[PDB]
């Protein structure tokens, strides 16, 4: 599908109210494709290639539509194994952990259960052997969840991890409104925390686990076909982008310099 | 305009209705000195638009119908000089209702 | 410019003098510039010696007035058609009130001018022409028109017996002319387009500090705590020179638009002197056929005229001879 | 007379000067942390790193005392693209990191962003736009060993330029292209990481820098490394000389009504300066704004005539602002001139030293919005009166009288007009 | 402003960006000059109706 | 092709700084010149009229 209007974020930790400012610090662009990236996993034993290899030009776009906790973790590396300190995320029920270390291959456990194990338990150790390990980032978990009544009621989650001059950072927010196929609900986008390391990454990994796959269709059909199928993945371009605040502060709404003659006027 | 010839052009050549003006030399410029006319002295009077005699309506040709509180009189108009209205002072067009 | 340039920070100012008499030619440009808008104004509107009140009884042969002569109901003693002017023209702000950028009042306030224009008015409305020569001489205006019909070329006979339909005809256009003044949306074009230049280059100057010019930073209070005096004077200096290159565009662009501002004054002045005390021959000088009388009316940063003129109609093809 | 260089004055208003208020208080808001950073162990060790892999040590959460570094290892030369030498300990910074590695004699000049070569791309390379400094001395005896320690491996080359702040901890079989190889034999498949290594005696260019970086940053978070702590406490009703984790201004604090989000820390305006910040300390929001702003004009009937003049600030509420004096904080002083005679509220400003009669006269000295002023009686003193438009008149109007002149005059008046100005010409 | 001082170099607009709006009000001085021009013809000719 | 960025970067704004200036002064010329044929073409109007 396209990515109508989601992306913007805050490039400063600036509290600027009814000003038009302009930027530079890339941007996902408007009215651009994304990814469906469907994951079966029926828990038959068959495997059907759902976690592909992304180039990483630059910059990615996440944005997911889950229950309550089915992501989990992105990994991010250039070799995807121990010769680099590669970037690994583990989400608990009661915490998080974000730490880069030189880990060869993440491990899966004996998933095969849909119904009968209600009770999700029997997980984790997806982390490889132990190695040379830097500082992690045990703290207070970002996803939440509200109770959803009468259907319909899911929370939608946009992510953005981008690198500028080796810096990692992490841009996130919930939007609690509807279950459809990327709105046209426009919202700005939060920084949270900032990551050090300063490592380069030239490949991105995720790491899915699909305990509770319920309404979860297949199909291996390539092409133009929209739908919110599992989740989306989008890609980070160096644009011009121009905010609009309002008086209590919030990014109402953004248009940028390069899609439209009109987005030029 | 003001020194070659004569401007209709109000407040254009002094205050009030120009005349002539002459030129005057300078450090840097020029200086006119404009002759105009002032009037002064007005006595006002009761006048009329028209003037009926024979059920026929009489306008002044050049001037304003003008009265002494008795009888009428017609006269210029920046100056008062009272005649006697006769017709080559008057022309005839319409009747007076 | 020690204000503007240096957030009052005195090393900034000690460098600032070092330049010299830069500053002083500034404001002193600004001081002539405002002394030329106040001139301006007085010219254009304080044209009068005596100010003349009309009579409380309204009426003039037939002619409706109402739509032009002041209004006593009202808090400013302004016509209709000068409080609709006032309504369709609109003047954060607080940023040029923060960084120098102060705005002076003009000297002549609205109210005054309103009295101007009301003295104009009754002059013209009473003395006719008389007022705009020498001392004001009374006329009925049923009088006037027929002198000012006689100036165009047609007897005062017409007038005469036209008296009715004629001021039917003045009473509405002058109905007419409030709401078309309404309608259009560019009517006042160039009064707000002067107040939309004035507040754009204001707007940018304001922008302009955000600028580095090549220093480290634009914030000039953070290049103290991070250099030495040696370089942060350097970088000083490459600030100073931008901001007073940025002063100087806005005063010569503001130089230039109060000479053209002037040259509008003036033909604004010739216009009240000629088509308003007195009556124009001069062909589409007060508006499309042949002019009979004018209104001044009063407007915000400007003067507007309602051009009262007789335009021949229904005309039919006959045989002559010399 | 100042301002216009001169000594007579003629009659009329002057721009001369602006009223500004100066503060009387610093008072600074330094973090509250209280330990001590670990330049100690980043400089005392024993074997650094290699010129490849080099320690990343992030420093925060700690006083940093730069004084003292002198006396850990001498003979450096602080090569400052950015932050002076002696600035470090005033403002805050966000994360420092002390990246230290070898390099032999000859690259600890072209480790800067303008050289480059076969170290800045490929081994520690600096970025193009850099704040920090590198710390670099003599290696002669206390790292070369016995033919070296043989901790000199250094990349030589790669396929491609390596990003700033990036390391490569892999090996390469570098060919640049004839039937491609993976064996270790020299011949057509050059094997990379080559070093140095050398009796202490050796030929002076070789013998070894031990280089130490220190790479800051400003903005960005709330502020861990700070400095010395000085911290004073509050007031949030007057003019005050603040400094909020490395900003000075002279502004009155003033509590806030903001919607600031908690990860925002600083506000902005329309112009580059801030306008709000948040303190380290219990996390409150408070709007910054200077003090009393506008200038002061000064009207004068001319020094030929009195010697008597009339001060007017611009732009201020008269009622509310100078009145009191507080002396010792006024920039313009001459402080003699605030309760010399009445007042009067004008939209142009506070007018100090006339008073405000009532009648009306063709005005002298223009003020503005309508207010003039001139040098008469009520004993000669500076009025204030408002402008006069001129005689009120009423002629009568009727609809059955005219009025017709029965004399004239003739007048002559005079009219100026500049036509040619001096001709200049420059050289 | 971007094609005349700097030859289409990439950088060299980075560092003419840096200076701040001192193009912008050239360009819109540039283009009121031309429709000043375009309405001093529209106003000496076309008169007629 | 010659100098290191740090310096380059110097010279670049040298030759900016000339370059805009020079810019400056042709649309401030540019503005008075506009201003007198302005006046000429309020001056031809008027003969038409
Ligand atoms: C208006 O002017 C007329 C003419 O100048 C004057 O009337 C004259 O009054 C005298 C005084 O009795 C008579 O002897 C004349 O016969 C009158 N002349 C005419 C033509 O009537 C007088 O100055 C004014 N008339 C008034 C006030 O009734
Ligand atoms: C001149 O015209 C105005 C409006 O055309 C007249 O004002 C009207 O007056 C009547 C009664 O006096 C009111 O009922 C109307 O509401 C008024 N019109 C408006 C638009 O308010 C005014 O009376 C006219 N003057 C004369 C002398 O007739
Ligand atoms: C000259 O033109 C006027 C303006 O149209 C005419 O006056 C109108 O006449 C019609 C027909 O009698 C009336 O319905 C209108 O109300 C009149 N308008 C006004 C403002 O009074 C006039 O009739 C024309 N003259 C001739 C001889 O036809
Ligand atoms: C701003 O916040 C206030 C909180 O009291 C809320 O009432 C108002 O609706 C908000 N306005 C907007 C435009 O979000
Ligand atoms: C002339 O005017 C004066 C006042 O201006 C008035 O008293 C006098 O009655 C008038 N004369 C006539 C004849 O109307
Ligand atoms: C008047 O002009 C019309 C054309 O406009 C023409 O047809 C008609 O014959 C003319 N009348 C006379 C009397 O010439
Ligand atoms: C540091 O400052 C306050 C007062 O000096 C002290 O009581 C407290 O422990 C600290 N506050 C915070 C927010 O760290
Ligand atoms: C000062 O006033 C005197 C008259 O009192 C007269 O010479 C002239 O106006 C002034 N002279 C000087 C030198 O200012
Ligand atoms: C005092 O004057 C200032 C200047 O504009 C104004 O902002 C303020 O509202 C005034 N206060 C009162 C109480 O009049
Ligand atoms: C006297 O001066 C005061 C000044 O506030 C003014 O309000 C008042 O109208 C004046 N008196 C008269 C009769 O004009
Ligand atoms: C003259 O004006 C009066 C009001 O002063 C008016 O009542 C009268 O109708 C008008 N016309 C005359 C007397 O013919």
């Amino acid at each position: 599908t396209n990515s109508f209007t989601r992306g913007v974020y805050y490039p400063d930790k600036v509290f600027r109210s009814s000003v038009l400012h302009s930027t530079q610090d890339l941007f996902l662009p408007f009215f651009s494709n994304v990814t469906w990236f469907h994951v079966i996993s029926g828990t038959n034993g068959t495997k059907r290639f759902d976690n592909p290899v992304l180039p990483f030009n630059d910059g990615v776009y996440f944005a997911s539509i889950e229950k309550s906790n089915i992501i989990r973790g992105w990994i991010f590396g250039t070799t995807l194994d121990s010769k680099t300190q590669s970037l690994l995320i583990v989400n608990n029920a009661t915490n998080v952990v974000i730490k880069v270390c030189e880990f060869q291959f993440c491990n899966d456990p004996f998933l095969d259960h849909k119904n009968n194990k209600s009770w999700m338990e029997s997980e984790f150790r997806v982390y490889s052997s132990a190695n040379n390990c830097t500082f992690e980032y045990v703290s207070q978990p970002f996803l939440m969840d509200l109770e959803g009544k009468q259907g319909n009621f899911k929370n939608l989650r946009e992510f953005v991890f981008k690198n500028i001059d080796g810096y990692f950072k992490i841009y996130s927010k919930h939007t609690p409104i509807i279950v459809r196929d990327l709105p046209q609900g426009f919202s700005a986008l939060e920084p949270l925390v900032d990551l050090p390391i300063g490592i380069n990454i030239t490949r991105f990994q995720t790491l899915l686990a699909l305990h509770r796959s319920y309404l979860t269709p297949g199909d291996s059909s390539s092409g133009w076909t929209a739908g919110a199928a599992a989740y989306y993945v989008g890609y980070l371009q160096p644009r011009t982008f121009l905010l609009k605040y309002n008086e209590n502060g919030t990014i109402t709404d953004a248009v940028d310099c390069a899609l439209d003659p009109l987005s030029e006027t | 305009e003001c020194v070659l010839g004569q401007s209709k052009r109000v407040d254009f050549c002094g205050k009030g209705y120009h005349l002539m003006s002459f030129p005057q030399s300078a450090p840097h410029g020029v200086v006119f000195l404009h002759v105009t006319y002032v009037p002064a002295q007005e006595k006002n009077f009761t006048t009329a638009p028209a003037i009926c005699h024979d059920g026929k309506a009489h306008f002044p040709r050049e001037g304003v119908f003008v009265s002494n509180g008795t009888h009428w009189f017609v006269t210029q108009r920046n100056f008062y000089e009272p005649q006697i209205i006769t017709t080559d002072n008057t022309f005839v067009s319409g009747n007076c209702d | 410019c020690t204000m503007y340039i240096c957030g009052d920070s005195t090393e900034c100012s000690n460098l600032l003098l070092q330049y010299g008499s830069f500053c002083t030619q500034l404001k002193r440009a600004l001081t002539g510039i405002a002394v030329e808008q106040d001139k301006n104004t007085q010219e254009v509107f304080a044209q009068v010696k005596q100010i003349y009140k009309t009579p409380p009884i309204k009426y003039f042969g037939g002619f409706n007035f109402s739509q032009i002569l002041p209004d006593p109901s009202k808090p400013s003693k302004r016509s209709p058609i000068e409080d609709l002017l006032f309504n369709k023209v609109t003047l954060l702000i607080c940023a040029q009130k923060f960084n120098g950028l102060t705005v002076l009042p003009p000297l002549l306030t609205d109210e005054m001018i309103a009295q101007y224009t009301s003295a104009l008015l009754a002059g013209t409305i009473t003395s006719g022409w008389t007022f705009g020569a020498g001392p004001a001489l009374q006329i009925p205006f049923p009088m006037q028109m027929a002198y000012r019909f006689n100036g165009i070329g047609v007897t005062q006979n017409v007038l005469y017996e036209n008296q009715k339909l004629i001021a039917n005809q003045f009473n509405s256009a002058i109905g007419k002319i409030q709401d078309s003044l309404s309608s259009t949306p560019s009517a006042l074009g160039k009064l707000q387009d002067v107040v939309n230049h004035n507040a754009q280059a204001l707007n940018t100057l304001v922008k302009q500090l955000s600028s580095k010019f090549g220093a480290i930073s634009s914030v000039l209070n953070d290049i103290l705590s991070r250099l030495d005096p040696p370089e942060a004077e350097v970088q000083i200096d490459r600030l100073i020179t931008g901001r007073l290159q940025s002063l100087q565009t806005y005063v010569t662009q503001q130089l230039i638009r109060a000479a053209e501002i002037r040259a509008s004054a003036n033909l604004a002045a010739t216009k009240m002197s000629e088509c308003v005390l007195g009556q124009s021959k001069r062909v589409d000088f007060c508006g499309k056929g042949y002019h009979l009388m004018s209104f001044p009316q009063s407007a915000p940063h400007g003067v507007v005229f309602l051009h009262v003129t007789y335009v021949p109609a229904q005309e039919k093809n006959f045989t002559t001879a010399p | 007379k100042c301002t216009l260089k001169s000594f007579t004055v003629e009659k009329g208003i002057y721009q001369t000067s602006n009223f500004r208020v100066q503060p009387t208080e610093s008072i600074v808001r330094f973090p509250n942390i209280t330990n001590l950073c670990p330049f100690d162990e980043v400089f005392n060790a024993t074997r650094f790193a290699s010129v490849y892999a080099w320690n990343r040590k992030r420093i925060s959460n700690c006083v940093a005392d730069y004084s003292v570094l002198y006396n850990f290892a001498p003979f450096f030369t602080f090569k400052c693209y950015g932050v002076s030498p002696t600035k470090l300990n005033d403002l805050c910074f966000t994360n420092v990191y002390a990246d230290s590695f070898v390099i032999r004699g000859n690259e600890v000049r072209q480790i800067a962003p303008g050289q480059t070569g076969n170290i800045a791309d490929y081994n520690y390379k600096l970025p193009d736009d850099f704040t920090g400094c590198v710390i670099a001395w003599n290696s002669n005896k206390l790292d070369s060993k016995v033919s070296g320690n043989y901790n000199y491996l250094y990349r030589l080359f790669r396929k491609s330029n390596l990003k700033p702040f990036e390391r490569d901890i892999s090996t390469e079989i570098y060919q640049a292209g004839n039937k491609p190889c993976n064996g270790v034999a020299g011949f057509n498949c050059y094997f990379p990481l080559r070093s140095y290594g050398f009796r202490p005696t050796y030929g002076v260019g070789h013998q070894p820098y031990r280089v130490v970086v220190l790479s800051f940053e400003l903005l960005h978070a709330p502020a861990t490394v700070c400095g010395p702590k000085k911290s004073t406490n509050l007031v949030k009703n007057k003019c005050v000389n603040f400094n909020f984790n490395g900003l000075t201004g002279t502004g009155v604090l003033t509590e806030s009504n903001k919607k600031f989000l908690p990860f925002q820390q600083f506000g902005r305006d329309i112009a580059d300066t801030t306008d709000a910040v948040r303190d380290p300390q219990t996390l409150e929001i408070l709007d910054i704004t200077p003090c009393s702003f506008g200038g002061v004009s000064v009207i004068t009937p001319g020094t030929n005539t009195s010697n008597q003049v009339a001060v007017l600030y611009q732009g201020v509420n008269c009622t509310e602002v100078p009145v009191a004096i507080h002396a010792d904080q006024l920039t313009p002083t001459w402080r003699v001139y605030s309760t010399g005679s009445n007042v009067f509220q004008t939209r142009a400003g506070c007018l100090i030293g006339a008073e405000y009669v009532n009648n009306s006269y063709e005005c002298d000295i223009p003020i503005g919005a309508g207010i003039c002023a001139s040098y008469q009686t009520q004993s000669q003193s500076i009025i204030a009166y408002t402008m006069s438009l001129g005689a009120e008149n009423s002629v009568a109007y009727s609809n059955n009288s005219i009025a017709i002149p029965t004399n004239f005059t003739i007048s002559v008046t005079t009219e100026i007009l500049p036509v040619s100005m001096t001709k200049t010409s420059v050289d």
